[PDB]
């Protein structure tokens, strides 16, 4: 996983993250979904084959927090949920 | 977020689960269908092949065997598999047949689940010698490294109205299908676990008379296995997998 | 420079010199047509 | 870039050159891009056009009826590269959740300077086209709300 | 006055070829560039020294 | 990726080993006896003979002159050490070699002798042909195109019953073509897979689609063939009901491993001084 | 030319069991009901099963060294 930013705005964030695919992508984009301060979020891949593990992201907010504290969130709860599934998964098995 | 198990079986699992969105459902299919990690053959050394098929599609064939992967000895979940190789050895001689199980593992824990599966025909005076190297790999890379078969569908309520004609004809039908029907004085409700496809007759009703609702959050999943690793364990390597991710993620903003 | 090579239809193993041979040809059988044994050297084979 | 080779993907194959010198190199870039002849010689018309599959999903995005959610919006608007920070006002409101009709994301590829009007293939009912022709004749800057009671 | 496509072309490829055995570019450009996107950079400039002859 | 004929492949069933094919090519090679008492030698040639190609060609040479089978070749690799009397000096070289744009592994090597009692040998070298972009695939029913693009399967779409495609076509292609019988094909492929019983397709005398039709009813799938699919990216539903069925395909000889050729420099006619013709030479 | 060891659609292992299935068709078993006796209940999986031909018998024959 690394981040290479392509621009950055007063509110806009536009970067890569290179080793992910649709995968981490779509879910880290519909999660800043769920944030209130947070006005544009979005990926795309540029090329199927050369940029096949290479997304980019833009995240813009409303000026009250930052885009990074924002994918940090997303992030926070992306790992939330998933803790919390596994542990129902874990219960329900047993 | 709640489960519920369907139906359990040696080499599968359903189960529905509820309080989690969409997004995150594919994000879990496409985890345990490409991000798990297994154990499977990418190098063969080749001493000696007299059969009829060829040295590449012999290996191929091997790559093909599903290998048990040990979940305790090794961290699955971990964003760097270990290098850690595996050697499989056969020496056969024809007339006969080549098994799975015929081969010899230098690993207790890493052999093959299925003994049964047919490599290749010898003749008489044909051998086959080789040795076959396993190691860890990602579903995504290649398609031997997968831990097996992963769907999920929406869980959805059809519901049809007793002024519908025939509808009897629907309720035995759900029933023989094995989905559960819950029968009202004013319409029948039906529980789509499975693919529910109504017939040509009742497609004009679709409209007005019959309507499908969708339970939001709500999935049916099915897992299956080939035997590299239990059926349970596989949605829990892709949930702690996510969770890596996750703080990989953090730890990149961080650096930021 | 002798070498050892494989009838094609009899199967046995043939020794002869193809640099100085006066004919080509399986002295058990008779077949003209030889097949070149594959090596005993170990080769990697990449799995798909 | 099909239609001006006339060229399909059944087994097609096509030929590459390199240029050698300077000179050579400026006249393919000047004279010869791809950009610069959209528009066909031979007829006085576009020839570097959209096909079947262009034309289907602007048929699908454009026509009556079709609303799309924001992530919808906001994933097609990445993977198209439109450059958009910002989406617009909502055209409407299902279950609480805001929808954008698929004429306002088309608008956004449109120069803001831009009119134009004419009719399409699809054009089957002329009474509902002949009443849309009038009010644009009558007042030349037809108000966006009138003109979408009767679109 | 308006110069013509093949006249622009003309001018790109001289001014290439003489970037590319010699001639000092005119205008700052970034490094790494071919001779061509030097001329062309000139050009988007209005630094050209190459004229044109037309009859008369 | 699939509009204009191209087609649309699964990376996991080309993994599998689907449409997977093997290329194989036969080189021969003949001591041929000049006049005089002149004749061809079987052996790895010295390098202080006059047209050496080079120490690396002849690594897998044996003493004899001949390449050891299941050998890894590439271009221009020697199968056969061979050498000729010079013309009007020492020997020149006449070795056999692998075409430069081929590769391979040797399958066979063939020793033989020819009508007038010279040597012969045949050298067969195979290549594994995995499918690419720009192989040709084609159906029965004149439904023609090369891989555009190679999808993994979780980017798939896949339906309510776990059905992934192998192959993904363009609609726009089916009604301009008025290929009804590729729809009816797909109809009883899955009939067949279904039921276990192969469908009959003669001409005339084949089973109606309309009996094709009820029977996939009566198996529990819609009578139309379509199925509820889901997006393999944003997993959602999709909003149409996307006909699937079992379809034989056939994978055509006309690979891009043979088609693609690149020329800088090389060598040139000698009455023109003009480039050569064919990819070969 | 012989059985292939997983379905080419979802990679379910399949050679196992293909000897049984042509076992019990030539017996005049019904192949659909072996099918779904042996597990295979996709139609991909059928589909792998019912439409392979062995062949390799007959490659045995010639030999190549
Ligand atoms: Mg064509
Ligand atoms: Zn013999
Ligand atoms: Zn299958």
């Amino acid at each position: 996983m690394r981040i290479e930013v392509i621009r950055r705005e007063e509110n806009l964030l536009e970067f890569y993250l290179e080793g992910e695919d649709h995968t981490f992508a779509n879910l880290l984009t519909e999660t800043l979904h769920e944030n209130e301060h947070v006005t544009f979020a979005g990926y795309t891949i540029e090329h199927p084959i050369t940029m096949a593990r290479k997304p980019r992201f833009k995240v813009v907010t409303d000026g009250k927090i930052t885009p990074e504290k924002a994918l940090e969130e997303a992030a926070q709860k992306i790992f939330d949920r998933a803790r919390e599934v596994l542990e129902a998964w874990k219960a329900a098995i047993e | 977020v709640e489960f519920k198990i369907l139906e359990k079986r040696p080499d599968s699992i359903k189960f529905i689960v509820s309080g989690v969105d969409v997004p995150f459902a594919n994000a879990l299919r496409r985890t345990i269908l490409s991000e798990v990690p297994t154990f499977a053959v990418d190098e063969v050394e080749f001493l000696e092949n007299d059969s009829a098929l060829f040295d590449e599609i012999i290996a191929h064939r091997l790559a093909m065997i599903p290998l048990t992967t040990p979940h305790e000895r090794f961290s699955l979940d971990a964003l760097e598999l270990d290098d850690y190789t595996v050697t499989l050895s056969l020496e056969a001689e024809g007339p006969g047949m080549v098994y799975s199980g015929d081969l010899k593992s230098s690993d207790g824990d890493v052999k093959p689940a299925n003994p049964n599966i047919p490599i290749v025909k010898l003749a008489e005076g044909q051998r086959l010698t080789f040795n076959a190297y396993a190691r860890l790999g990602r579903g995504k890379d290649h398609a031997k490294w997968q831990p097996g078969f992963v769907y999920y569908k929406y869980l959805t309520k059809i519901h049809v109205s007793k002024d519908v004609p025939d509808w009897e004809e629907l309720k035995e039908l759900a029933e023989r299908r094995g989905l559960p029907v819950e029968e009202s004085d004013e319409e029948i409700v039906i529980t789509t676990i499975k693919a529910f496809y109504l017939p040509r007759k009742f497609e004009e009703h679709m409209g007005k008379g019959i309507r499908e609702e969708i339970v939001p959050g709500s999935f049916v999943f099915t897992v299956e296995t080939n035997g590299e690793l239990p059926v349970e364990e596989i949605v829990s390597i892709a949930l702690k997998i996510l969770m890596r991710k996750s703080d990989r993620f953090i730890n990149e903003l961080h650096k930021l | 420079a002798t070498a050892v090579y494989r009838c094609a239809k009899c199967g046995k193993e043939v020794e002869l010199d193809l640099a100085t041979a006066r004919e080509v040809r399986c002295p058990y059988c008779g077949s003209k047509i030889l097949y070149k044994p594959r090596p005993r050297v170990a080769r990697r084979v990449k799995a798909i | 870039v099909c239609p001006p080779y006339n060229a399909d993907f059944d087994g097609d194959e096509m030929n590459l050159h390199v240029p050698q010198t300077e000179e050579a190199q400026a006249e393919a870039k000047i004279l010869m891009e791809v950009q610069n002849h959209i528009i066909s010689p031979r007829y006085g018309g576009p020839l570097i056009a959209g096909i079947q599959d262009h034309i289907s999903g602007g048929y699908l995005l454009t026509r009556e009826g079709a609303y799309f959610t924001r992530y919808e919006v906001e994933q097609m608007l990445m993977f198209a590269g439109m450059d958009v920070n910002e989406l617009p006002e909502p055209d409407k409101y299902e279950n609480g959740e805001p929808l954008w009709s698929g004429k306002t994301i088309f608008s956004l590829l449109l120069p803001d300077d831009l009119t134009i009007w004419y009719r399409n293939k699809l054009c089957d009912e002329p009474e509902r086209c002949e009443a849309l022709e009038k009010l644009i004749e009558e007042k030349l800057i037809p108000d966006p709300e009138e003109v979408r009671k009767l679109a | 006055f308006r110069y013509t496509r093949f006249e622009k072309a003309r001018i790109i490829g001289a001014r290439a070829l003489q970037i590319a055995m010699g001639a000092p570019v005119l205008i700052d450009v970034p490094e790494g560039i071919t001779p061509l996107q030097a001329a062309l950079l000139e050009f988007e400039k209005g630094v050209i020294p190459i004229t044109v002859i037309r009859p008369s | 990726y699939n509009m204009e004929d191209a087609v649309i492949i699964n990376k996991a069933s080309i993994e599998r080993g689907l449409a997977r094919s093997t290329f194989f090519r036969t080189y021969e090679a003949e001591e041929k006896r000049y006049l005089g008492g002149q004749k061809d030698n079987f052996e790895v040639p010295s390098p202080n003979i006059q047209g050496y190609l080079g120490e690396k060609y002849y690594r897998h040479l044996d003493e004899d002159g001949l390449i050891f089978p299941e050998s890894k070749v590439e271009g221009k690799d020697v199968l056969v050490g061979r050498t000729s009397p010079p013309r009007f000096q020492g020997r020149r070289e006449t070795s056999v070699t692998v075409r430069p744009s081929e590769k391979g592994v040797v399958d066979k090597v063939i020793v033989t002798e020819t009508g007038d009692g010279t040597k012969l040998v045949k050298v067969t070298v195979r290549d594994l042909r995995i499918p690419e972009l720009g192989d040709k695939f084609a159906s029965r029913h004149g439904q023609k195109g090369v891989i555009g693009l190679i999808v993994p399967q979780e980017d798939m779409p896949w339906t309510e019953s776990g059905i992934v495609p192998d192959l993904i076509v363009n609609p726009h292609g089916i009604p301009s073509r008025m290929t009804v019988g590729q729809l009816i094909e797909a109809i009883g492929g899955k009939v067949a897979s279904l039921t276990g019983r192969r469908v009959d397709g003669t001409a005339f005398i084949g089973e109606p689609e309309e009996k094709l039709r009820k029977e996939l009813e009566e198996l529990g799938f819609k009578h139309s063939g379509r199925e509820i699919m889901y997006d393999g990216i944003t997993g959602r539903r999709l909003e149409a009901d996307i006909f699937i069925g079992v379809i034989y395909y056939q994978r055509l000889h006309h690979m891009v491993a043979d088609k693609m050729h690149a020329r800088s420099r090389g060598p040139v006619q000698v009455l023109t001084k003009q480039p050569t013709e064919g990819r070969a030479r | 030319m012989i059985v292939p060891v997983r379905c080419f659609t979802c990679g379910k292992v399949l050679a196992d069991k293909y000897y049984e299935f042509k076992k019990r068709v030539e017996a005049g078993e019904d192949p659909g009901k072996v099918l779904d006796d042996l597990g295979v209940e996709r139609y991909c999986c059928r589909r792998t099963l019912l439409s392979h031909v062995e062949l390799i018998d007959q490659v045995m024959v010639y030999k190549v060294y």
